[PDB]
């Protein structure tokens, strides 16, 4: 795995000791270089995986994540020069750093064999995010913002490492795999349960949770551009990978204690997504659509079927993609005309009819038009979840009517209608945006031909 | 609202446990349908973008080759025989009639028919009968031959593909023979 | 005498059908010109501002901001546990779950029965 | 370009392939009609009988 | 090009606008001009025969009771002007409207496609820049010191003075841009 | 649709009733009833693909039909007598059906006969 | 700034002051009852969807039918013009749902009506051949089926 | 050159043209041209090709891994024998899972080729496919998400204790 | 080629319905000014126009002759 | 109608309107960049009708016609085809011929 | 369809020549209808309608009271239809 972490550790020398001119140009390169390079994981043996040594391996859930957070580096730091042109290089250079090392974590995140390591990285995820919030956020409210999503997140995780730590002592290791080939399955003990409940909260906390998703609309609307896109594209994923990883050890006890956190989801996509009907920030309703999404992978986890870790894996991907396309159409808009309201800049397609395009484009995803590997992801989850029980598709079917509602919505109030006469600094979009657009859609409609990539190891 | 009418009986069609015929249905009523709703654009465009019924009048002679169109559509549509209509419609009617059948779906069935003959005669009766109720201006012009081929080959269609598919295709449902006269 | 007209929530009266448009009083007058004075206020300065030539932006609209916020975040300041409000908050969050906690774990548990009892088919399902 | 003029208020100038096109098509769509109604009526084949007879089907009487 | 409206209605005013619906109903109603034309003299015969009441509150009974009588007989689907609101082609070419202001941010190959409207622009901006500060001083020298009571502006009061507050309306996109 | 009358109407135990038809047994009356006969066979049937509800007692009339369809290509009007003999098998078959209502209504109406003749 | 909307106002300096911060007139301003709901300070304007408003007046923003400055109603995003319109009927609303719902239920009783007396032909049940073509139909040739027998008539 | 034993194929028995009109059929003169202008351009195509690929064949050849000791006999905490044996179940399932798709191959085919008789001449296929079907649910569904070689083999030994309840 | 308006005193209500609208309303006492901008649409070619059955029978004369001399062949020819 | 200040309003607004639109209007002359392609006279009547059919269909044709060779020997049950309904008559192969005999009454 | 300001003109005088209560030879385009004609408001309303009806699009009913003149109607005309000529 080195072949990846060590010329990422490499990039932050470079963009230390490169000229003030030249530091986001050598930073693309070489982290679409990177990301070059990472390409090659996606080769996964389908019977075992790819045991790189004794502290990193990969397989075919890991493999699409380390791929994503590697394309993801280049997208951030395209969106991301803009708002940072006026910035002291000193600056600039700290905020590349961040991002840098926030690549670094979750790619050791995503390659650790040890659990107790997945913790320490996934914990160390928050440093550089909080920073990035708090320091380069535009609102008064970043700082809130960034409270809330550390304490939140730390709430969930402490309780993580005692019950990981519990383990190494009983079971004698933390490795996946020898958890996995010893597996012994749980009693339903009040102890058990609670254990369960220690190493299943963190991660619910991360994939936005009906209920603790509190700090996810702060952190996207209050945090900058490219920060929205590692917490909307990875961070939440971090939650997911953690419990599809986790829940090996929770054997029958998942079938008892499921159902609260399935109730929960299953009602809350269908409250998040009417949130997402009557939001007035645009930034807010990307947000909420994220919950939502984030809900339905949470019951494709929970239900523990292998159409449903198929539908997860995909969905996770997808979704990364999706919303942070969307939050980057919806940065130009911002940067254009300084507010986030929805209704303040109307009738953009007239205006900018190739920002138009992107904008139907993403939507058509985000309300999953098949074949995107959106749909394929949704559908194998409301297979699965009608297999579970008849009477999830209504639930189901319900979410999707209200996501096609909210992302036409969207895409009718901010594209379509009488453009707003006061509005005049509406500019020709540079080719920076339509290429950070293109390099969202690109690689997602791709995916779609060769879909067993993102189906993950049970594929 | 043709349209939805037409594809209600298709669907009774399918409840009536005759598929082969609701396909033959939905192949005619796509011609003469498409028609008619070009004739409905040439007559909005020739009248500057109006489409209100009572505002139009007199058209018959003042557009002929869209009322011969028009006329020819209706006739297909309300049934007449040997054209598409007769092919498909009569058809519909005449298996629901004979067949263990919801008596309610069968009298709306046939009231239903009733109104389709009632609105092609008020479409007809409003738009190109009578005298013109159009703003003064006269724009009227249908010569043009882009529009006069594209109606040509749907009323060529209307008029003689029922016909041609219905003795080519196999026959696929066992056919109502006898039959009470009424 | 034809049937008059019941306005509704949905269906709100016309102001030729109003009551009180046909009953005018002087003070009346007077608040109709007072809103027109403060109409013509307004946009005049909107106007002032937007024909501008040296303007280059949005014309802050005090108004969007002020909805904005009290859609926002003004919210949870302005709020007081109060029996409506707990009442209301208590059925419309965890009423709805119960309810789905209830529908479900009925059918997974007949479902279970049904298994267990082998009166069940699942001849070709092999797909889960 | 002014094939048809616009005219205030009189009946609008009429080529004359509008015409003979139209009264063509209207008339075909009436030949067909005849031509199909005489070669081949679909008015019955066969009228609806009813067994009468009582011995043709049952006639035990007891 | 609309009016400033009035703070309310006379009752004139309302008559009038209650006749022309009245008409329009019947019209919507009788389609054919000759039935149109009869019912039409009959409602100016009716309206006649109260012209000249010289009791207000009669009239306005009569007023409130005429409403609802047209509130009754209005006709469901009355016929709208093609391009009037809630017709059929209202708003239709709204997407082709194009603000002027778009043309600034052109690049200077695109504008050199077409150099004499462009210098005919220059003009134009020439001109309002000079007349915004007179504009401003005219505007504020008429207005009332309490404030602007009534959504008029006033004309240009000498010569060499362009009208306040002229741009948007004079350069307000074409009815038909395409 | 007078049949639909007499059933609803007036008394339903004389009108037969079309989901429970035949209610007597064949060999009532009738002294002598021949086996409806077959013409085709199961294996041409099976051959030539005809749709089960089109394997009926005058599928070989059919099976005739679609051969003449498939020489006759392209000329789709040469099946005019093959086409007429095989709906007037149709409209047999759909007489005999009628005749079998006609003979459960008599049977019907005799048995109230004998029901009052016990009164 | 005072500007951001306040708490509920309770007493009359502080409707004042709301009224001239929504840029109301003061006897028209009324704040939402102050039920812990969060409305506060902001005002209950009427209940009008953007279709009622007349499209004919010069708005600042003709599209959503309003102008700058104005106070803007709490729901207006549902009131907009693409969403839920309140603007009036020419028949009463009761009376719309009572003819709607009637003629709904009409429908469906008078189709289970013709559940209870379901047309047909005065005919005798097609018969097949082959037992009811008991093997085509899928029947298990290895097990004997009941010998179907029909009679000519 | 997929074998026939695998992919079961009826024999083809297609009628012979016996024309009973004058008129020249379409389709005859419409397939000879098709041929003159597309078949015998892409016949000559792929016999070029396949010249090129003979004057150099070389061959790929398919793995063969032999038998290893199952679950059943690796011991406890043995973590190379189980995961040897877990290596081994998993090719099984993924051999399994082809077979099932082999058998669903065959009915797609045979209920496409059958036509309308597919009820009744597909019985056989349909059969199969049910065998196949049961066998593979009982094997190796209800599993879950983190399916291993351990958990089926308690689905067996489940299995084999209820058989031996139905005993008595 | 610029438009040309017809002579204005050429519209009459004379010979049209308008004119037994204007009779109704002389005998209700009342009278109608707006008929000569109506009676543009009552005359010229607008004037006369096909009932429905003549509407639908529009070419079925041509049609009819067209099935009659067909009908002779088939028969002659037989 | 209008007070004489409104009157006077509007007809400046009008004639600076009118001025506008006058002033939208382009000159005789709509200057565009300076031959990529010869093309002298090239039939498009049929010359050009020949390329657009080749180009839109023998090229696809051939393309897809090589590619169902390919699909159809690469995987078994590619192409299934139903079943030729065999009326009773003569096969290519099995040369099989039955007759129902009419067995039954020709009367019409 | 140009629609030139002479046209525009030349229409609104032809439906005003074409009513009855104005007589033909004292109209004008000055022709005041309340002062130089005897006019009143419900003929106002009428001229109006037979002009919106002539023209095919409506003339609100603020601005359609303020015309008074058939000049008014002519200029008000092209500004809707932005005739510039």
């Amino acid at each position: 795995m080195l072949k990846i972490i060590i010329p990422t550790t490499m990039l932050l020398p470079m963009t230390w000791m490169s000229k003030h001119n030249m530091i986001w140009i050598n930073a693309t390169v070489h982290s679409l270089l990177i990301s070059l390079i990472s390409l090659s994981l996606l080769n996964q043996l389908g019977e075992n995986s790819l045991n790189f040594s004794l502290t990193f391996f990969s397989d075919s859930l890991s493999a699409p994540l380390l791929v994503l957070t590697t394309w993801l580096l280049p997208l951030m730091l395209m969106a991301s020069q803009s708002h940072l042109s006026k910035e002291t290089t000193t600056r600039k250079k700290l905020y590349i750093t961040m991002l840098i090392l926030l690549q670094l974590f979750l790619i050791m995140t995503f390659t650790a064999t040890e659990l107790i390591l997945f913790y320490i990285l996934f914990e160390a995820t928050l440093v550089p995010t909080l920073i990035i919030i708090t320091r380069w956020g535009n609102q008064t409210e970043r700082l809130n913002a960034g409270l809330y999503f550390l304490f939140y997140t730390l709430a969930g995780s402490l309780p993580l490492l005692v019950a990981l730590v519990y383990i190494q002592n009983t079971t004698g290791s933390l490795n996946f795999l020898i958890i996995h080939y010893w597996s012994h399955p749980l009693s339903n003990s009040w102890s058990n349960i609670f254990m369960w409940l220690a190493c299943i909260m963190a991660f619910m906390v991360k994939m936005p949770l009906y209920g603790l998703h509190l700090w996810l609309p702060k952190a996207h609307v209050e945090a900058p551009i490219a920060g929205s896109m590692v917490l909307a594209a990875v961070l939440l994923k971090l939650g997911g990978y953690g419990m599809m990883r986790i829940t090996t050890i929770l054997n029958p006890l998942t079938n008892y204690m499921a159902y609260p956190f399935l109730m929960l989801s299953m009602w809350g996509m269908i409250m998040t997504s009417s949130i997402c009907l009557r939001q007035t920030d645009l930034k807010s309703l990307i947000a909420y659509s994220s919950v939502s999404h984030m809900a339905l992978v949470i019951v494709a986890i929970m239900i523990q079927t292998p159409w449903s870790f198929m539908g997860a894996t995909a969905l996770m991907i997808a979704h990364g993609l999706t919303s942070s396309m969307l939050f980057c159409l919806a940065n130009t808009n911002y940067e254009r005309v300084h507010s986030r309201t929805m209704i303040l800049a109307r009738g953009l397609q007239t205006l900018l009819p190739l920002m138009a395009t992107w904008w139907l484009m993403a939507s058509l995803t985000n309300l999953a038009l098949p074949p995107s590997i959106n749909l394929i992801g949704e559908l194998f989850i409301i297979t699965a979840s009608f297999s579970w029980s008849n009477i999830t598709i209504i639930l189901m079917g319900m979410n999707m009517m209200i996501t096609a509602l909210y992302s036409l919505y969207m895409l009718i109030t901010t594209q379509r209608g009488k453009y707003t006469h006061h509005i005049n600094n509406i500019k020709a979009s540079f080719t920076r945006e339509n290429a950070l657009m293109a390099l969202h859609i690109l690689p997602l409609l791709l995916l779609t031909l060769n879909p067993k990539m993102i189906l993950g190891p049970l594929y | 609202f043709s349209t939805s009418s037409q594809l209600g009986l298709m669907m009774v069609t399918i409840g009536i446990n005759q598929p082969h015929l609701a396909f033959l249905h939905i192949c005619m009523h796509a011609f003469f349908k498409a028609m008619l709703f070009m004739c409905s654009g040439s007559i909005i465009h020739s009248l500057n973008d109006e489409q209100d019924i009572r505002k139009m009048g007199g058209l018959y002679k003042a557009m002929p080759f869209t009322t011969t169109a028009l006329i020819i559509g209706s006739l297909a549509l309300t049934g007449m025989p040997y054209l598409t209509g007769f092919y498909s419609k009569d058809l519909i009617i005449e298996a629901v009639n004979m067949s263990y059948t919801n008596a309610w779906a069968l009298l709306m069935t046939l009231i239903a028919t009733s109104l389709t003959a009632a609105y092609s005669t008020r479409i007809i009766f409003f738009a190109f009968l009578g005298k013109p109720r159009f703003p003064p201006l006269v724009l009227i012009n249908e010569n043009n031959p882009l529009l006069i081929n594209s109606i040509k080959r749907l009323l060529i269609g209307s008029i003689f593909a029922g016909f041609i598919i219905s003795n080519n295709i196999p026959p696929m449902t066992v056919p109502n023979t006898t039959m009470p006269l009424y | 005498s034809f049937p008059k007209y019941k306005p509704s929530r949905l269906a709100t009266l016309p102001a030729t059908l109003d009551p009180a448009e046909y009953d005018i009083s002087p003070e009346t007058r007077k608040a109709q010109a007072e809103r027109l004075a403060i109409r013509s206020r307004l946009k005049r300065e909107y106007l002032l501002q937007y024909n501008d030539p040296n303007r280059l932006g949005v014309i802050e609209d005090p108004a969007l901001i002020r909805w904005t916020y009290a859609r926002s975040a003004n919210i949870y300041p302005n709020f007081r546990p109060t029996p409506k409000t707990s009442l209301l908050g208590a059925l419309f969050g965890i009423g709805p779950l119960f309810f789905w906690y209830y529908v479900f774990k009925t059918d997974r548990d007949k479902k279970e029965k049904l298994i267990q009892e082998g009166k069940l088919d699942q001849t070709f399902n092999i797909s889960y | 370009g002014v094939h048809i003029e616009p005219r205030y208020r009189q009946f609008p100038q009429l080529t004359r392939s509008q015409l003979i096109q139209a009264e063509f098509f209207s008339a075909t769509m009436w030949f067909w009609i005849l031509w199909r109604f005489w070669h081949d009526s679909d008015a019955v084949l066969g009228h609806f009988p009813y067994p009468d007879p009582s011995q043709w089907t049952d006639e035990e009487l007891g | 090009a609309f009016s400033a409206p009035a703070a309310y209605l006379t009752h004139q005013q309302k008559v009038l606008r209650l006749y022309k619906r009245a008409l329009r109903h019947l019209e919507s109603w009788c389609v054919h001009r000759d039935k149109y034309r009869y019912f039409a003299c009959l409602m100016r015969a009716r309206f006649d025969e109260h012209k000249n009441e010289k009791d207000m509150v009669k009239a306005t009974q009569l007023l409130r009771q005429a409403e609802e009588e047209f509130w009754y007989g209005q006709h469901p689907q009355p016929y709208i002007f093609p391009e009037s609101p809630g017709g059929t082609s209202y708003e239709r070419y709204e997407c082709y409207k194009v603000p002027e202001w778009c043309l600034d941010d052109w690049h200077p190959s695109e504008k050199a496609m077409y150099p004499d409207y462009f210098a005919k622009r220059e003009q134009w901006k020439r001109l309002r820049r000079e007349s915004w500060e007179r504009e401003v001083k005219q505007l504020q020298e008429e207005t009332p010191p309490g404030g602007p009571r009534t959504e008029a502006l006033p004309p240009a009061r000498k010569e060499g003075d362009l009208p306040p507050l002229w741009w948007h309306i004079v350069t307000r996109p074409r009815e038909r841009p395409m | 649709g007078a049949h639909l009358a007499r059933r609803y109407l007036g008394d339903a135990s004389k009108e037969p009733d079309p989901l429970r038809m035949p209610t007597f047994p064949p060999d009532y009356g009738f002294p002598e009833r021949k086996e409806r006969e077959m013409v085709a066979t199961q294996q041409e049937m099976n051959d030539a693909q005809l749709m089960l509800q089109q394997r009926d007692y005058c599928a070989h009339y059919l099976i005739q039909l679609l051969k003449c369809k498939r020489d006759s290509f392209p000329n789709f009007l040469a099946c005019k007598h093959e086409q007429h003999d095989w709906d007037y098998c149709e409209h047999l078959d759909y007489v005999k059906r009628m005749k079998e209502f006609e003979r459960e209504r008599r049977l019907l109406q005799r048995k109230k006969r004998r029901e009052q003749r016990e009164a | 700034k005072d500007m951001f909307p306040g708490p509920y106002p309770k007493t009359p300096e502080e409707r004042a002051a709301a009224a001239k911060k929504y840029n109301m007139r003061v006897e028209d301003y009324e704040p939402y009852p102050d039920d812990g709901m969060g409305y506060g300070d902001y005002p209950k304007l009427p209940d009008r969807s953007q279709q009622e408003r007349d499209p004919w007046y010069d708005w600042d923003h003709p599209d959503l039918r309003l102008n700058w400055g104005e106070p803007i109603h709490w729901d207006l995003d549902m009131y907009i013009r693409n969403r839920v319109d309140t603007s009036p009927t020419p028949v009463s609303w009761n009376t719309m749902c009572k003819h709607l719902f009637g003629f709904v239920a009409f429908m469906l009783f008078m189709f289970w009506v013709g559940e209870i007396y379901p047309s047909y032909q005065p005919v005798g049940p097609k018969q097949y051949p082959y037992n009811d073509l008991y093997l085509e139909r899928g029947g298990d040739p290895t097990k004997e089926p009941e010998p179907v027998v029909h009679y000519e008539i | 050159s997929w074998d026939k034993d695998v992919y079961p194929e009826p024999p083809r028995r297609t009628p012979a043209p016996a024309p009973q009109t004058s008129l020249p059929n379409p389709v005859t003169y419409l397939t000879k041209i098709f041929d003159l202008l597309v078949d015998r351009p892409v016949t000559l195509a792929r016999e070029f090709i396949e010249q090129q690929h003979a004057k150099n064949r070389y061959y790929y050849y398919h793995r063969e891994f032999r038998r290893v000791p199952d679950i059943t006999e690796c011991e406890e905490k043995d973590i190379l024998c189980m995961f040897e044996a877990e290596m081994q179940w998993r090719r099984d399932y993924k051999v399994d899972q082809e077979i099932v798709n082999i058998i669903q191959e065959r009915l797609k085919a045979c209920q496409q080729r059958e036509g309308e008789s597919y009820r009744q001449n597909c019985a056989k296929e349909l059969e199969q496919f049910t065998q196949v079907s049961k066998a593979f649910q009982d094997r190796y569904s209800d599993l879950g998400a983190h399916y291993s070689a351990r958990k089926c083999l308690a689905k067996q030994k489940q299995r084999m204790l209820a058989e031996r309840k139905a005993a008595k | 080629s610029k438009m040309e308006l017809p002579d204005y005193k050429q519209w009459k209500i004379e010979g049209t319905p308008l004119e037994t609208v204007q009779e109704k309303l002389a005998a209700r006492g009342l009278r109608d000014p707006w008929g000569r901008n109506e009676a543009w649409r009552y005359s010229g070619g607008f004037a006369n126009n096909v009932s429905f059955v003549g509407a639908l029978l529009k070419g079925f004369k041509w049609g009819f002759a067209a099935f009659v001399v067909a009908v002779g062949a088939e028969y002659y020819l037989e | 109608g209008y007070t004489p200040d409104e009157k006077l309003r509007l007809q400046q607004l009008r004639e600076l309107r009118r001025r506008w639109l006058k002033d939208q209007e382009l000159s005789p002359r709509e200057p565009v960049l300076p031959l990529q392609d010869g093309a002298p006279w090239v039939i498009y009547k049929t010359y050009r009708h020949s390329i657009f059919a080749v180009t839109h269909v023998l090229i696809p044709v051939w393309i897809i016609h090589y590619y169902l060779k390919y699909h159809v020997t690469a995987k078994p049950y590619t192409v299934v085809e139903r079943k030729p309904r065999i009326f009773p008559g003569d096969t290519i192969l099995e040369t099989g011929e039955v007759i129902p005999l009419m067995k039954e009454f020709p009367d019409q | 369809p140009p629609l030139t300001l002479e046209a525009i003109k030349d229409r609104v005088l032809y439906v005003l020549k074409l009513y009855d209560k104005i007589d033909p030879e004292k109209l004008s385009v000055n022709s005041h209808f309340m002062k130089d004609l005897g006019l009143d408001s419900l003929d106002q309303v009428e001229i109006i309608m037979a002009m919106e009806d002539e023209f095919g699009f409506e003339i609100p009913d603020i601005d359609a009271e303020k015309l008074m003149c058939p000049q008014e109607i002519v200029d008000y005309i092209a500004d809707k239809k932005d005739v510039y000529e």
